[PDB]
């Protein structure tokens, strides 16, 4: 299973589940800085792409 | 300027927040909203609408009255 594995397979698995997709966050402790729901939502995808 | 993580000191207080694909937009806009319109209504008739009547009352006052004026009078 393992030798089957390609970049072709990685770029589609990935994009299957990674882009543009709504992440779960938890935070603790001095998370002032963390950045806003919407902000890592944007995070999720390139203009470029 | 300021920036995060500088601004204050905060302790034990816990945020939960809800995607916004998740939600709606327009969840009760007509079966809650208008309540709290007319409530806020009540709550700021008072302190906004006398001034104004005022204004209005001076305004045909004034304009009845110089609209007579012009008017002559017999002898």
């Amino acid at each position: 299973r393992i030798a089957e594995v390609d970049a072709r397979v990685v770029r589609e698995v990935c994009s299957k589940y990674f882009y543009d997709q709504c992440p779960a966050v938890a935070g603790f402790g001095p998370i002032e800085q963390l950045p806003d729901y919407n902000r890592i939502r944007s995070g999720m995808f390139w203009l470029r792409f | 300027g300021r920036q995060f993580g500088h601004l204050t000191r905060v302790r034990h207080v816990i945020t939960y927040s809800l995607s916004p694909f998740e939600q709606r937009a327009f969840p009760h806009y007509f079966s809650k909203g208008i309540p709290n319109v007319l409530r806020r209504t009540r709550a700021c008739i008072l302190r906004v609408a006398p001034p104004f009547v005022a204004f209005y009352l001076v305004y045909t006052w004034g304009t009845q009255e110089f609209e007579k004026s012009k008017r002559k009078n017999p002898a």
